[PDB]
């Protein structure tokens, strides 16, 4: 529809990452635990 | 710290310095038997008091019917499914509801925390 | 399934399952309106939580989505709870601009950067903003642009409290004029 | 006659032993009398319960508890103490088998009385210090059945629930769909009806 | 000999048996000291004759 | 007068099919209670493992005694909402509620769907037995 | 003071027929037991602790 | 906040886990190992101990998270015994970044030495505001 789209306009550089990103491997280790049950 | 009697009267030995030689010394008094320190801590007292039920725990509670059985925790010093687990619930506490779990099969009496 | 189940504690547990989901714009989105009316009902926060990490993960796969999740955050961050102590609301508030920030690292700089200078200069506690901008400082790095400091400056010179503040400072002074 | 048997048994008399076994051993106490120690607590406590059930040495109305956490066994046999008659549960089971309601049904012209029941060692007195030591359950039927575990280590059961009432509450029909101000009162009332 | 604990004895020879129970008595108030041990209650019915 | 002569026309009464519910409203209550006790369970658990962490200016008992006492606030507020919806117009007890002349709604929904929390001294029911409330359950006994 | 508080809190006895309070140890000595170590013996039961 | 901790009576005992006194015969020295480190640091300028010092410690260790909660700081601690009790006692504290919040005292070198420290701890735990 559409075409391509633009990438988001950069506006610096991520030294570290976001803690999401470490939120989101706990709460996926979480979800391997209750798959385990 | 420790605690030492006299070896004569069986009384307390108390803390004393000889400036002479700059030295610890526990001498009891009304008798005047002295021994050389070694410990060089006279006193010393918690505040914060970062004490251990394990300690204070007792196997024997584990023959306890009021007490709640799980067998989700099972025992590491003999591997038995059933524990028995309860919170400490005395004074210097009630800032954790932590749980000590107690193996349930004698002569384990394995005691801990998680 | 897992929207319409609400008995749900197996959210932990289906989190996997819903990120693939989430892949997908259209669940995104979805799972952004029901995630919508669920914090958004009273009395929703008796939990340690878990449905704001929904909208990390959607904002992290879809940058359309970007002014949806804002709009919302906004409405949480402006809303007010009775049944919550205010410290706690305190932390609340905190944990949505956790949320904002990790907006912001997906190139959506302006528009919250604008939203916070006006809700400062408009009100909310100066600490709240303050951590705001100590966390925005945490993770940027130079170079930067004229508008991200003509939006991100302005509103650092009414606290003096606090090192990547004085480097900051120190960067766009000389090339942020 | 409490303490002869505790000496017959493997209990240190408080005289003969020297403080350095006081560690590890339960004391005893008679009345409130520290008479000595044992360090075996769990096969005396077993014991003592067993005389008390067989009407031995030990008379019915005498409460035997173990405070284990303390290492203590305090033994009381005064007046004054208040219990109540409770089924004893052993395994999960009641004692009380349906050959003990036959010998009940007929309870005139067989002498077959509550007496015998307690003689029987199927129902015993429990005072509130012994309440303390003890996994009771509210009824058979739903208590003591299996289930999601909840409590696998019943040690008594209730008659029936609704004796914990008095007399003037007792005549109270449905008290528990009442607020209890009006069995309260009620109670107060049905002293002063006329009859 | 006579008014200080004379449930324990009133004999001239159970000085044993009161001092060890008074021992008991202080180690008792040191345990609530400590903590170790739950203060006892007024009103809880075991205490009651 | 002339009011109490109506009455004997109109007539004013109360009896069990006004403390009655529906069948529906009865099984969204039970769900109600179902939910909040599971709740109170995972706080619990959650207290037990120190997944639970206090809140500011508080220790961690008050912090679990404050999230079970809220979450059983919620369902008794919720259970008493889904009762007086379940009441008709022709409900004696709402009809008695709503002139002011007896009761409030709290009395249709204990009546009707749950008591509630009982509460000593503004807390919950301490344990009078060594740690127990009473003899019938287990020790370090949190549920409602 | 500001002694008493050094030495730390410290245990009486109300004996009957005594119009005074006394120090345990007092109580201890009074029953013929003049070592510490005995008295302690008679109180605490692991020197352990 | 910061107005908050000005006004909510602190003592020394709110901010500290633990207090011991040792002998430690010779100042130069200590009885302990970790605390030698920064105490041969503070004993290269030895103030009020340059001639024999008491041959008592009175070491006490500073809880870090109510030390943080407070904003106070080793240096103020220092500064408010020294207000408190005059030159009587030289208080020598380990800096403030060892985990291990540490601050010997002892009695100056012009002055029972012993009983008198334990008086001390009583009524700097109870009496003095931080
Ligand atoms: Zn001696
Ligand atoms: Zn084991």
């Amino acid at each position: 529809l559409a075409g391509p789209l633009t990438p988001p306009v950069k506006h610096f550089q991520l030294k570290r990452k976001p803690k999401s990103a470490t939120l989101r491997a706990e709460l996926l280790q979480k979800s391997t635990e209750t798959a385990q049950q | 710290v420790g605690i030492r009697f006299c070896q004569e009267c069986n009384n307390m030995l108390y803390p004393k310095e000889d400036k002479e030689n700059r030295i610890l010394l526990y001498a009891c008094r009304n008798c005047d038997y002295q021994q050389e320190a070694d410990n060089s801590c006279i006193y010393v007292n918690k505040i914060t008091h970062e004490v251990d039920e394990l300690t204070q725990i007792i196997a024997d509670v584990s023959q306890d019917p009021t007490l709640p059985r799980t067998e989700d925790h099972p025992c590491q010093k003999c591997g038995h499914k059933e524990a028995v687990f309860f919170q400490s619930h005395s004074a210097r506490a009630e800032d954790a509801m932590r749980l000590y779990y107690v193996c349930t099969a004698p002569h384990c009496g394995h005691r801990w925390t998680e | 399934n897992l929207c319409c189940n609400e008995n749900a504690s197996e959210l932990v547990a289906e989190l996997s399952t819903l990120y693939q989901c989430i892949r997908f714009p259209v669940v995104a989105m979805g799972v952004l309106k029901w995630v919508d009316w669920t914090v958004s009902e009273p009395r929703y926060f008796q939990l340690q939580p878990v449905h704001l990490a929904l909208l990390d993960e959607i904002s992290t796969c879809h940058q359309l989505l970007h002014p949806q999740v804002l709009q919302l955050l906004v409405k949480l961050f402006e809303t007010e709870h009775s049944q919550l102590d205010v410290m706690e609301q305190l932390e609340l508030k905190k944990t949505l601009l956790d949320r904002m920030v990790h907006l912001l690292s997906r190139g959506y700089v302006l528009p919250v950067v604008s939203y916070i200078r006006k809700c400062l200069e408009k009100d909310t506690d100066i600490s709240l903003i303050r951590y705001f901008v100590t966390e925005v400082l945490d993770v940027i790095a130079p170079p930067y642009t004229s508008d991200f400091v003509q939006l991100f400056l302005p509103i650092l010179e009414n606290d003096s409290i606090a090192d990547p503040v004085t480097e900051f400072i120190a960067h766009c002074k000389s090339n942020f004029i | 006659p409490i303490l002869e048997f505790l000496e017959e048994w493997s209990m240190e008399n408080l005289e003969e032993i020297s403080p350095a076994a006081i560690a590890d051993a339960t004391k005893i106490f008679v009345n409130g009398c520290w008479v000595g120690i044992h360090k075996d607590p769990e096969q005396l406590m077993n014991t003592l319960r067993k005389l008390r059930r067989q009407m031995d040495i030990i008379v019915s109305e005498v409460s035997m508890i173990r405070d284990i956490r303390e290492r203590e066994i305090r033994i009381y046999t005064d007046a004054g103490r208040i219990c109540r008659p409770l089924l004893i549960v052993e395994k999960q089971k009641l004692l009380l088998k349906k050959r003990h309601i036959d010998q009940l049904k007929e309870r005139e012209y067989n002498n077959y009385s509550w007496q015998d029941l307690v003689a029987s060692g199927v129902v015993e007195y429990i005072d509130t210090l012994e309440e303390e030591t003890v996994m009771l359950a509210m009824t058979p039927d739903d208590l003591q059945e299996k289930e999601v575990a909840y409590c696998s280590t019943y040690t008594h059961c209730e008659i029936h629930p609704s004796m914990i009432l008095g007399v003037c509450a007792s005549i109270i029909p449905f008290p528990d769909h009442n607020q209890s101000p009006r069995n309260t009162y009620q109670s107060a009332m049905g002293k002063q009806a006329m009859g | 000999q006579k008014e200080m604990l004379p449930h324990v004895g009133v004999s001239d020879f159970c000085e044993t048996k009161k001092a060890y129970f008074l021992g008991y008595m202080v180690h008792r108030l040191l345990l609530a000291a400590l903590g170790r041990r739950e203060l006892d209650d007024r009103d809880h019915y075991g205490n009651k004759r | 007068t002339v009011i109490n002569n109506w009455l004997l026309i109109e007539g004013h009464t109360i009896g069990i099919g006004d403390s009655i519910a529906d069948s529906k409203t009865y099984q969204d209550i039970q769900n109600t209670i179902k939910k909040a006790k599971q709740d109170v369970i995972e706080v619990i658990e959650k207290a037990h493992n120190n997944e639970l962490e206090p809140t500011p200016g508080n220790t961690l008992r008050q912090t679990f005694e404050n999230q079970v006492n809220r979450i059983l606030n919620d369902a008794r507020d919720k259970t008493g909402s889904s009762a007086q919806k379940s009441l008709s117009e022709y409900n004696n007890f709402k009809s008695m509620v709503v002139s002011g002349a007896k009761g409030s709604k709290i009395n249709i929904s204990q009546v009707i769907a749950v008591v509630g929390q009982q509460n000593v001294e503004g807390k919950r029911i301490p344990f009078g037995f060594k740690h127990r409330t009473l003899p019938h359950f287990i020790k370090d006994d949190y549920g409602p | 003071g500001a002694k008493k508080s050094a030495i730390g809190q410290r245990i009486v006895a109300t004996l009957p027929y005594i119009k005074q309070e006394v120090p345990i140890i007092i109580v201890f000595r009074a029953l013929g037991f003049v070592s510490d170590r005995d008295i302690l013996e008679h109180i605490i039961y692991d020197f352990e602790d | 906040k910061d107005i908050l901790c000005r006004l909510e009576h602190t003592t020394l005992r709110k901010v500290t886990a633990n207090t011991a006194i040792y002998y430690d015969p010779n100042p130069q020295s200590t009885v302990v190992a970790e605390d030698q480190e920064w105490v041969n640091v503070y004993y290269e300028m030895p103030d009020f101990d340059v001639a024999r010092i008491s041959p008592w410690l009175l070491r006490v260790e500073l809880d870090r998270k109510h030390m943080t909660d407070r904003k106070l700081t080793m240096e103020q601690i220092a500064e408010k015994i020294n207000a408190g009790f005059g030159d009587d006692l030289n208080c020598i504290f380990n800096d403030d970044n060892a985990e291990k919040l540490v601050l010997r005292i002892r009695i100056m070198n012009s002055d029972d030495d012993d009983v008198f420290l334990r008086c001390i701890e009583s009524n700097m735990l109870t009496d003095m505001t931080l």
